[PDB]
């Protein structure tokens, strides 16, 4: 008989001892970060730190107390093998020179086929030596970047072990994406380079995959023969190989941007274990502040409920960076631009792990209330194109105050010919009749005052919310008495707003 | 003029030591005006003893760990005189290689601007043009790092120095 | 405009099938001419987002369109044909060359000249 | 007739001043009108364009609040690299040098440069970038500090050269918020010089301009409008900056 | 109804689990506006090799 691993709710039951009001999504991080195994959790939780630093060091890339790095690593992997019996310290041998050589995403029945150790034993031994590796899934992990290199220049395997690994490994790569991906970078390794020229030379086989995945396995083949062919002297071949490799090479650099910045639909045409591959290998590049690929690494896996518990823990990290930027001098500030499109993509991720309202409080904290109706639009756009209406709704009405992004929310719904709710539509309206709004621009162009007033209008009329004459005196209020500019000018922006403004206070 | 800044600058400032060009160096800095660092160069070329010569390329050499587009200075700047020297010639040739196996991802052939002055090393060095793409291919072929586009682009202008001719128009109709 | 019919008409009971029309005719007026890489992956990206709500196994093979089309030319020339006049000059004075290369050579000029903007930035003098 | 599409670009439409290099007033009012019309200085302009000052205007006077200079290097070959100094005030943006040099990376024209950055006191060094060239300000940089000490910010563009350029300064032109010194008219239309020497009104900024179309084919020459149309637009986007309060 | 026909086609496909001859009566009933949509051709190129694979030992080409 076997023994079963904690659920939820044992985890639930476990977390709530020491820390009686904590909440679902502390129980889903909790949960996932520790591999729900008691003896972790209990190590964790023994220390009595506050609750957001016992998750905080779970987390992605902790605190480097370490001033050397890898001295503690040593001592625990060096105890590990004189506790261990006399046929186990070969196997924990084997499983070092297989961690420091593998590509970051591996399966363990890869692992357990080149290296003929079951396992269980793998899962123990990273169970045992704790971080920094993790096991999840399948699937085993480094989370901190120093620690890897150390771990990667330590315990580099020698000849023999190579020449095992490749030999294994070769097989396999007819059904495996994983294999054909990581052969090459041994083959150059094990000074196969024969081999490796005529692999990329010829029209060698691949497995049925997606085009994402065989870019990948084309543009290595190239990229290690080219090596292999200078190091053997073959120059016309290697100038051919650069020529063919170039163009693969800003293929693959045009194409992540393009992933990057569609992660509404990039989510659901690539399943989960890309989406985790592609966080796994850091594909997204910065967008001008230091820590800007977290914001969309814990979009895309908020997409997905059984990821939860690491998208918040990504989230979580991102704080930290943005923190960092609201505290430079103001002439450093002025040169790492922060763009609303991150506004957006932070909203739509916070909306998705804690709700519509802890969404809504965060968009306050920007000075000038233009950058809400800037959100507002984008938001409001995804939305309305996945049909989340009731999402929206929620949004709409969770904005109290802040006027401007109900009057970005009813500019994008006009457009669909879509109903907003009634509730935030009636406060919006009491509060626009008694004071100012101006949606200035910084531009003295484009002012977007009229289409917002415009579209308000329209959307309280066709819900009868309110009565003409209030509406006439809205109108009266902002349309200019003289003439403005854009009606003769055909490319002004502004014209047709001016055309549908005048002929609604006509008629 | 403003020659006492110079009787100030090199105040007891052994340029035949590593020590004393860094000091003067920092007596140029400490009144902030007229910053080019070919002056610098050639006074304290002006300045050295004989039979030390080869003392102060060595130190001038390490002690800035220069980047790449300023390393085009010092050799401008060595008197012609100097070329008689052999010690000098065998120096300037370390130094060279030096500098090829340090920026091996970023040294190309270019129309529009020179960054390296390839045929003024080669006459101060003796080593052969021919020798110096070598150096820098073979320091490609063993480095750890992928390259880039533009690296990979400008590989044929650096392979195109092996071929035969009857190789290279295979080359082109396949390019 | 076509790209807002479309979008609009799946939600609407009844006029489903203008969806697609509204699609194709707005591929149309591009597939068939010269742009970049880049510009044209843009371009099967909003024909994939306007269909959504209705047929997603269409929506995804546009999607795949745009993965494919970001491998054909972009930036990266200017830079391509300065490898090919490099070694153009070395080969050039030493043999004879068949009159179908001096040929190509001269129609890949007139083609490289298409994509840039601006004038100034293509090589004339030694080309 | 297709008068009134077939040219956007107007001069009638921008105030021209001989205007004060260290106050200036705060707003201004646009008639042209007999009074106004200036009838000495050399015109380009296609017939009916005529420059005119500015009718009337405050009596109050503050300095510039920010100062650029705007370079667009030459490419491939030879041609004249282009140049432009601006300044802002509250609405309104004032053009005080536009011209070129000719020649590369040399040292006289980079000599030339960091003097002209010294000689208007300016603020910001600007340039466009493409291609991942790279050089232009690693370059430049250590030849500009021996003259004058401020930084060096790169942009890139994109699209239509031609459209951008008109949907540039069409905005601000209707608007009526270009003031011109007076003497740049002259001085352009005097440096306007051939590779020899000789006079060509082609390489004249405002022949460039009002000659500017949306069309691919519209001109053989941009070089100086180009570095005008750059300079409007950073003035135009530069000068936000946000903070995040909690 | 629109929107809907691709998951006819595997689910008629799948249902039945067609012998040698009956096959045939399935492409031959499909409309020509059925043709203007990628996914439907991507779902009967997937469904034409499982009959080229389920029957390899009866499948030839004949005169009669």
């Amino acid at each position: 008989l076997s023994l079963q691993t904690f659920n939820r709710d044992e985890t639930a039951a476990h977390l709530h001892q020491k820390f009686p009001d904590a909440s679902e999504s502390d129980v889903d991080e909790f949960h996932r970060l520790s591999s729900c195994n008691p003896r972790v959790q209990a190590l964790s939780l023994s220390q009595n730190l506050p609750l957001n630093d016992t998750l905080r060091l779970l987390g992605p890339n902790p605190k480097t107390v370490e001033d050397t790095i890898g001295e503690v690593l040593e001592k625990s992997i060096a105890r590990l093998r004189d506790t261990a019996g006399i046929s186990e310290r070969a196997q924990i041998d084997t499983i070092c020179s297989a961690l420091a050589i593998l590509r970051p995403l591996i399966p363990l029945s890869v692992l357990s086929a080149i290296s003929g150790v079951a396992g269980s034993a793998i899962k123990s031994f990273a169970l045992d030596l704790g971080r920094p590796l993790i096991v999840s899934g399948e699937t085993i992990q480094f989370f901190d970047e120093p620690a890897e290199t150390w771990f990667q220049r330590r315990f580099r395997p020698s000849a023999a072990d190579l020449h095992q690994f490749i030999t294994k490994l070769r097989p396999l790569t007819k059904d495996s994406s994983y294999a054909a991906s990581v052969l090459p970078a041994l083959m150059l390794e094990g000074n196969q380079l024969s081999e490796l020229i005529e692999l990329a030379i010829s029209s060698q086989a691949l497995p049925e995959t997606s085009a994402v995945e065989r870019r990948d396995i084309e543009l290595q083949r190239l990229q290690f023969a080219l090596k292999a062919a200078l190091r053997t002297g073959r120059y016309q071949d290697a100038a051919k190989l650069a020529l063919k490799a170039g163009g693969e090479c800003a293929g693959d650099n045009r194409q992540r941007v393009l992933l990057r910045d569609n992660i509404d639909l990039a989510a659901k045409f690539v399943g989960s274990n890309g989406v985790q591959e592609l966080v796994s290998r850091n594909a997204f590049p910065d967008t001008g502040w230091p820590g800007s690929r977290n914001a969309y690494y814990a979009a895309i896996l908020s997409e997905y409920p059984e990821l939860s518990g690491e998208a918040r823990s990504r989230l979580r990290l991102t704080m930290e960076w943005l923190t960092n930027w609201s505290q430079l001098p103001d002439d450093e500030r002025s040169r790492q631009n922060v763009t609303d499109q991150d506004r957006a993509v932070m909203l739509i991720a916070c909306l998705n792990i804690h709700g519509a309202e802890a969404a809504a409080r965060e968009l306050r904290r920007w000075r000038p209330r233009k950058l809400s109706f800037d959100a507002g639009k984008i938001v409001a756009m995804q939305l309305l194109a996945h049909a989340r209406y009731d999402e929206l709704d929620q949004l709409a009405i969770a904005a109290g105050n802040d006027i401007s992004l109900v009057m970005g929310i009813v500019l994008e719904a006009r457009k669909l010919h879509r109903p907003v709710a009634e509730q935030a539509i009636r406060r919006t309206w009491r509060l626009l009749k008694s004071q100012r709004v101006s949606i200035k621009d910084r531009n003295h162009a484009n002012n977007q005052t009229i289409a917002a007033i415009t579209g308000m209008v329209e959307m309280a009329l066709i819900q009868s919310v309110c009565t003409e004459s209030e509406s006439i005196q809205l109108l009266d209020r902002y349309l200019p008495k003289v003439p403005p500019y854009a009606l003769t000018s055909e490319y002004s922006k502004e014209r047709v707003a001016y055309v549908r403004a005048y002929a609604l206070q006509a008629n | 003029g403003h020659d006492q800044e110079w009787e100030s600058i090199f105040k007891d400032c052994d340029l035949s030591s590593i020590d004393g060009i860094s000091a003067a160096y920092e007596k140029f800095r400490n009144v902030p005006e007229f910053y080019s660092k070919e002056t610098f160069i050639k006074k304290a070329i002006s300045r050295v003893k004989t039979g030390k010569e080869c003392s102060f390329i060595t130190a001038i050499g390490a002690i800035f760990h220069w980047g790449l587009y300023d390393f085009k200075y010092i050799l401008e700047s060595i008197p012609d005189e100097w070329t008689s020297r052999l010690s000098i010639k065998t120096t300037l040739a370390g130094l060279i290689k030096e500098y090829c196996q340090r920026f091996c991802m970023r040294i190309r052939k270019s129309r529009v601007y020179e960054i390296f002055p390839f045929s003024l090393a080669s006459r101060l060095s003796g080593i052969s043009e021919k020798e110096i793409f070598g150096i820098t291919l073979e320091a490609i072929a063993e480095s750890p790092e992928p390259a880039n586009s533009d690296r990979l682009f400008s590989l044929p202008g650096l392979l195109v120095s092996k071929l035969e001719s009857n190789e290279a128009l295979d080359v082109l109709s396949y390019a | 405009t076509l790209h807002r019919f479309s979008s609009v008409c799946a939600e609407i009971s009844g006029l489903g099938e203008l969806s697609y029309h509204f699609a194709e005719l707005a591929l149309s007026l591009w597939r068939d001419e010269h742009s970049d890489a880049q510009i044209k992956a843009d371009g099967y990206i909003d024909l994939s987002r306007s269909l959504i709500s209705l047929d997603e196994p269409e929506a995804k093979e546009y999607f795949n369109q745009a993965i494919e089309v970001t491998n054909k030319l972009g930036d990266e020339n200017l830079s391509r044909w300065e490898a090919i006049l490099d070694l153009a000059e070395y080969v050039a004075g030493k043999t004879q060359v068949p009159p179908e290369i001096s040929y190509k050579l001269a129609r890949c000029a007139e083609l490289t000249r298409e994509y840039v903007d601006r004038d100034k930035h293509f090589a004339w003098s030694d080309t | 007739l297709s008068d009134a599409e077939k040219y956007p670009l107007r001069l009638r439409d921008a105030i021209v001043c001989a205007v004060d290099p260290e106050r200036a007033p705060l707003s201004y009012q646009w008639l042209p009108n007999r009074q106004n019309r200036n009838e000495e200085l050399p015109n380009v302009g296609l017939k009916g364009d005529d420059i005119h000052a500015f009718h009337t205007c405050s009596s109050r006077t503050a300095e510039y609040q920010s100062k650029i200079l705007v370079i667009d290097p030459s490419g491939r070959g030879k041609d004249e690299t282009g140049y432009a100094v601006l300044y802002s005030l509250n609405g309104y943006i004032y053009l005080m040098e536009v011209g070129g040099f000719r020649g590369g990376y040399d040292d006289a024209t980079l000599e030339k440069l960091a003097k002209k950055a010294k000689q208007w006191k300016v603020q910001t060094v600007v340039h466009e970038s493409n291609f991942g060239d790279g050089m232009f300000g690693k370059i430049f940089s250590p030849i500009l500090l021996k003259h004058h000490k401020c930084a060096l910010e790169e942009i890139r563009a994109k699209g239509m050269k031609e459209m951008r350029i008109c949907d540039t300064i069409e905005p601000l032109m209707g608007a009526h918020k270009l003031v011109i010194r007076d003497e740049v008219i002259r001085e352009d239309y005097q440096t306007a010089r051939d590779l020899d020497g000789k006079h060509d009104v082609r390489y004249s900024a405002f022949y460039q301009m009002t000659r500017m179309t949306r069309e691919r084919g519209a001109v053989a020459h941009d070089d100086r409008i180009d570095a005008i149309a750059l300079g409007i637009e950073y003035l135009r986007e530069g000068m936000l900056v946000d903070s995040r309060v909690g």
